[PDB]
């Protein structure tokens, strides 16, 4: 139980498309997070590329 | 206030093992035994028994503090002879000689009587 | 016969092949991070000592599983240097580090003020320490390691 | 009462580097007097160039530098103590370092004291 | 004007002991904090353990300003100070 | 990680990782490279190296060893029957415990040489 509104979801008058591609849009937002850099102490262990 | 309960000097808990044996890497041979809720009674006597043997050449004891009822002692034997194998050998010894040892006053006990 | 030095070829020991020969020999402790890797796994140093009128020579050996097909050669062993790691002992004569450390001299070198390892602690093996900083105690150490290498020999009555 | 005990040193670079022995020493004597010559001139107790600061740190280690120049004599070190190469060096920069530990931290509350 | 430069750095070049307690304080105190840490960890878990096992690899990342009686001062990073 | 794996291969710290595996990988390699049949140049000339070789010596099946420019870690096995013989190209990769070739582990060169050997005179 979610959408316990009984709002009229109408196409005629209820822009469905607009709110679903905002729903796309806040859970793709939801998707996104944060990812950071690792650090190792060895003598051998250093921060490169492939290339690098 | 803070004094212990006196039975906790022969009680033993159940997380608490009575009888604890580490290795002693230092030198070939050698174990360290901790007994718990022990003190000189059985210890003395497991030592001076010990020292009789001759494949055992190093045993000793010590008690930490008075105030806590356990004691930790250090055996060492020959190359031949796990130190295990001589604890066992000792204390069956010393049953053996308290056995005849009873034998013995229940016989004087009764010619005397 | 020469006798064996056995190095742990483990990257964080403080004494590796590349500069064994001026710590054992010359006296002198260089970071072996920043010196270049050495390719031979075979060494030999010369150790000058009144117990002796002339010069000891000694065979440094790395990694002893190409060097060891024979049983013989481990009586010629007379120090082991290990980095506190279980794993340089799979192939070694005693698995068990206990018993070839009781067998054997056991030498770990550490860095002055730094903790020893806990398996080192429970091991019958020397601690030497090399001061970061003041590089006048090298020779003193060095002193220190061939005081009870030369004893071990003396004890082997080798000859030379 | 003088800093860093030299006599200890000396024992300890015996013992250390097993100096007995009718063995010959192998330390020439321009080296023994340009290393106790040089080992007089890093005993810092103020740092800087200023020439006020160099007639300071002068003045500072007079008493110590006679002790230094009393105990490590050319014919001292060769007869005496009959230290070799190794050994000389080993108590040049013993000497050095013991001195460095010797001095007052700066924030020493020392009046209270 | 009241900093130092590097060059003409007077003060002593060893560690007082002093600072050695005052830095081990600051550096366990922040560990504690959740601050990351600058050297690998083998088992060690007090945060004062792991201050000292920065130090003496030199790896505190703090700086040292001693204050000169006149109010100039010189600043020393702890990985330049020599520690006994 | 107090456990690392390469491959089936685990080890518990990054030297042991590295000693056990780096090392012999490399010292298999150099004995790739000192081994007389073998040749580091660029996959075409090898080819080219080894159609002369056949039609001189049209008498004898040769087989050269070469890097796997493609795949690191990896040998290109070249060998031609004859001059008639179309040049047939195996995969070895460069393990600890020696060199797999046809699902099968080498401990040295040699008898990588033999076991292929013994391949061509079965599957023939």
């Amino acid at each position: 139980q979610v959408a316990g509104l009984n709002v009229n979801r109408n196409p005629k008058f209820w822009d469905i498309e607009s709110e679903n591609r905002d729903r796309q849009e806040e859970i793709d937002k939801q998707r996104e997070e944060s990812r950071e850099s690792r650090v190792i102490k060895h003598p051998f262990f250093h921060n490169m590329k492939s290339k690098e | 206030m803070n004094a212990p309960d006196r039975f906790e000097l022969f009680i033993l808990p159940d997380d608490v093992p009575k009888l604890k044996i580490t290795p002693d890497s230092r030198v070939p041979n050698c174990i360290i035994i901790k007994f718990e809720r022990e003190d000189h009674t059985l210890a003395n006597l497991l030592r001076e028994e010990l020292a009789l043997y001759p494949d055992v050449t190093f045993v000793a004891y010590k008690v930490e503090h008075p105030l806590f009822a356990n004691f930790v002692m250090r055996l060492q034997t020959e190359e031949g002879t796990r130190p295990k194998q001589a604890l066992e050998r000792a204390c069956a010894s010393i049953i053996n000689k308290l056995k005849t040892l009873d034998h013995k006053f229940n016989e004087e006990w009764n010619i005397k009587n | 016969k020469e006798p064996i030095i056995v190095l742990s070829p483990a990257a964080s020991s403080l004494v590796r092949m590349s500069n064994v020969k001026e710590f054992l020999q010359e006296g002198k402790f260089l970071d072996p991070s920043k010196e270049p890797a050495s390719s031979s796994n075979l060494l030999a140093i010369q150790r000058k000592s009144s117990r002796f009128k002339t010069p000891i020579k000694l065979l440094v050996v790395d990694n002893v599983e190409k060097l060891f097909t024979k049983s013989e050669y481990w009586d010629r062993v007379v120090a082991i240097v290990t980095t506190g790691k279980d794993w340089q002992f799979k192939n070694y004569k005693y698995k068990d580090p206990q018993i070839l450390f009781q067998k054997f001299n056991g030498f770990y070198f550490k860095y002055k003020g730094d903790a020893v390892p806990a398996s080192v602690k429970s091991w019958n093996v020397k601690v030497l320490d090399i001061d970061r900083v003041e590089r006048f105690s090298d020779r003193q150490v060095v002193e220190q390691f061939w005081d009870t290498v030369e004893n071990t020999l003396v004890a082997k009555r080798y000859k030379s | 009462p003088l800093p860093v005990n030299l006599r200890r040193i000396i024992q300890n670079a015996q013992q250390i580097f097993h100096l007995d022995r009718a063995k010959a020493s192998d330390l020439t004597i321009p080296e023994i007097i340009h290393g106790v010559r040089d080992l007089c001139k890093k005993l810092f107790v103020l740092r800087g160039e200023n020439e006020l600061i160099k007639e300071a740190q002068q003045n500072a280690t007079s008493l110590f530098q006679c002790l230094v120049r009393a105990r490590l004599a050319t014919r001292r070190i060769l007869e005496e103590f009959r230290l070799n190469r190794d050994a000389f060096e080993w108590v040049l920069g013993t000497i050095e370092a013991q001195f460095q530990r010797s001095l007052v931290h700066p924030g020493e509350m020392v009046g209270v004291i | 004007e009241l900093a130092i430069l590097k060059e003409e750095r007077t003060t002593t070049p060893y560690l007082t002991k002093y600072e050695r307690a005052r830095i081990l304080g600051t550096r366990a105190l922040q560990i504690s904090m959740n601050a990351p840490v600058l050297v690998d960890i083998e088992g060690e878990t007090d945060p004062l353990q792991i201050a000292m096992k920065e130090l003496s690899q030199r790896k505190i990342p703090l700086v040292i300003r001693r204050y000169l009686p006149d109010g100039s001062y010189e600043d020393w990073g702890c990985d330049e100070l020599i520690v006994d | 990680g107090r456990v690392l794996l390469v491959g089936k291969y685990r080890y518990h710290d990054l030297d042991e990782l590295l000693v056990e595996y780096v090392n012999n990988v490399a010292n298999k390699v150099e004995l790739m490279v000192s081994h007389d049949k073998f040749m580091s140049d660029s996959l075409d000339y090898v080819k080219e190296w080894l159609e002369r070789y056949s039609k001189a010596n049209g008498n004898r099946s040769h087989y050269i060893f070469t890097f796997n420019r493609k795949a690191p870690g990896w040998f290109f096995l070249l060998f031609k029957l004859n001059p008639t013989s179309e040049i047939k190209i195996w995969n070895v990769k460069a393990l600890p415990d020696g060199y797999l070739l046809a699902n099968n582990v080498y401990p040295d060169t040699n008898s990588l040489c033999n076991g292929f050997k013994t391949l061509m005179s079965s599957r023939r």
